[PDB]
């Protein structure tokens, strides 16, 4: 009877160890996600910035030869 | 039924983090799609002008 128990502990500690290892797993693909997609963002930022400016500019000289 | 509990219970422990990446992760991809779709619709409206002023 004895040796059911610790079968059944060491099935647990198994899949608690495998669960920990899948989850860092995630937790880092998610971690490198984020960054990259940040350093996507300020690059879009930027350019989306450099545009309104550029548009805005535009405009003004469109209005001044009015 | 095993394997279920053994799912389950796994994904439950902890999830915060994973919570916390996953929604950054959500926001960061909705704020690129706009981003794009901001840079398109400026970049028309550039040449658009452009052409104007000619
Ligand atoms: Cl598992
Ligand atoms: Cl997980
Ligand atoms: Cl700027
Ligand atoms: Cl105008």
């Amino acid at each position: 009877e004895r040796i059911k128990a610790e079968r059944k502990r060491l099935r647990n500690r198994i899949a608690a160890s495998k669960c920990r290892k899948r989850k860092l797993e995630r937790i880092s693909r998610l971690e490198e996600k984020v960054k990259t997609l940040k350093s996507q963002n300020t690059e879009l930022a930027s350019t989306a910035s450099l545009l309104r400016e550029q548009v805005a500019q535009l405009k003004q000289k469109v209005l001044s030869h009015v | 039924e095993r394997n279920k509990l053994a799912a389950a219970k796994c994904r439950n422990r902890r999830r915060e983090l994973t919570d916390r990446l996953q929604a950054e992760t959500d926001q960061l991809e909705e704020e690129k799609a706009e981003l794009e779709s901001e840079i398109a619709e400026l970049q028309k409206e550039k040449e658009r002008l452009e052409f104007v002023l000619v």
